[PDB]
């Protein structure tokens, strides 16, 4: 990767760490939960990099 | 007077001549933060802060130490030499032992840079092999300008604080993509 | 038994379909932020386009 | 590691898993 | 602060087409959001006289 | 051994005769 562009892929999340990771662990318990009806997963954006 | 967070100069590559040609900073890799509150905008400028450092310890670590960006032509010393091994050759055949035996009435069928090793295809009438080691090297090294692999390495984009501030003669002239540092004069018929 | 001599035109349609040409060295699909566009000479310069 | 390192990162942690060593299909 | 920023050069109405036929296939009709996809007849286009 | 081969060059004379560096690749039109 470029050691200069990351902070702007991270924080974007261009190239970052996988939004199940991110988000504070108060609301992946959460949304892991309540994914039956209400579902957050395409709320929040998962890169991936080649 | 300025941002103390400025965009950098990308700088841009003439492979022909092999040698950079300007710069201008990146605006393509901007953020549009124009409809943000108070506390993204400094995230933003932050994450836009950071980069410059980034960019300015990369610089230490890898660029070349220079007097004067963008050089109109790179030492031999610092431009990247490829210099491959030795060439090592097996002289097939013998010398000496394919004349002496062509006079008797057998047809046979089937500066000091050089190496005469001998190693005690082959002949019967014979064991004399010799090896011959060259250079394969230049015969001189290459001064020129610099390729696509070290350029990446040479011109990190550069991070510009308070820009242009007095002493026109101090300005960077280099990133002008028609300037001419030899007679240090912008041409161009155009 | 009349078959008169002949020659042959080939061709070919493709509709609703935009031709792509990713940007990556072994034209994979390895991941959305692609390998060539993550290398230092692209992500750390400018290059023009012709 | 280094083969590890071959693979597609999907965030952080690459995208090994689910070992698919098969070819055993035929008639039956 | 308007959170919606349009350009000149983004197509979200082409965006959105592309995007109802990856997540399901569009062969079938939706009457509440008018959604028929515009299809050619198969063998109009190409006459295959047998 | 490690003796150094130089080379024939059809000899006028005792001299050698080499040449001149007449490794010119140049023929451009204009």
């Amino acid at each position: 990767a470029t050691p200069s562009m990351m902070p702007q892929w991270a924080y974007m999340h261009i190239a970052g760490q996988d939004a199940s990771e991110y988000l504070s662990p108060g609301l992946v318990q959460f949304a892991r939960a309540t994914d039956t009806y209400f579902s957050l997963g395409n709320k929040f954006r998962n890169p991936t990099v080649a | 007077m300025s941002k103390e967070i400025p965009t950098p100069y990308m700088w841009s590559y003439q492979p022909q001549m092999g040698l950079a040609a300007g710069a201008s900073q990146d605006y393509s890799t901007r953020m549009n933060w124009l409809s943000a509150g108070p506390s993204m905008i400094s995230r933003v400028n932050g994450v836009r802060s950071h980069r410059n450092q980034i960019l300015l310890e990369q610089a230490a670590v890898t660029s070349t130490p220079r007097a004067k960006l963008n050089p109109r032509n790179w030492p031999s010393t610092l431009v990247y030499q490829e210099i491959p091994g030795p060439t090592t050759v097996l002289l097939p055949r013998d010398a000496l032992a394919e004349v002496r035996m062509t006079n008797s009435g057998v047809q046979l069928a089937g500066v000091s840079s050089s190496i005469g090793l001998r190693p005690d295809g082959r002949s019967s009438f014979t064991p004399n092999q010799a090896y011959l080691t060259l250079q394969s090297s230049s015969s001189e090294p290459r001064s020129g300008g610099i390729g696509t692999l070290q350029f990446v390495e040479e011109f990190v984009p550069s991070v510009y604080f308070n820009p242009f501030s007095g002493s026109p003669g101090l300005y960077p002239d280099e990133f002008i993509p028609n300037f001419d540092a030899v007679r240090e004069a912008v041409d161009g018929y155009d | 038994q009349t078959a008169v001599p002949s020659v042959t035109q080939k061709k070919f349609l493709c509709d609703r379909v935009m031709w792509r040409i990713p940007f990556s060295s072994n034209f994979m699909s390895m991941g959305a932020l692609t390998d060539l566009g993550q290398n230092m000479l692209y992500a750390n310069s400018a290059h023009a386009l012709d | 590691i280094n083969f590890a390192s071959l693979a597609p990162r999907h965030g952080t942690r690459p995208f090994m898993g689910t070992w698919n060593e098969i070819g055993t299909s035929q008639l039956n | 602060l308007n959170a919606v920023v349009d350009l000149q050069d983004r197509n979200t109405e082409l965006s959105y087409q592309l995007l109802l036929d990856s997540l399901g296939d569009r062969t079938r009709y939706f009457s509440m959001w008018n959604s028929a996809v515009d299809s050619y007849d198969p063998d109009v286009r190409i006459i295959e006289n047998h």
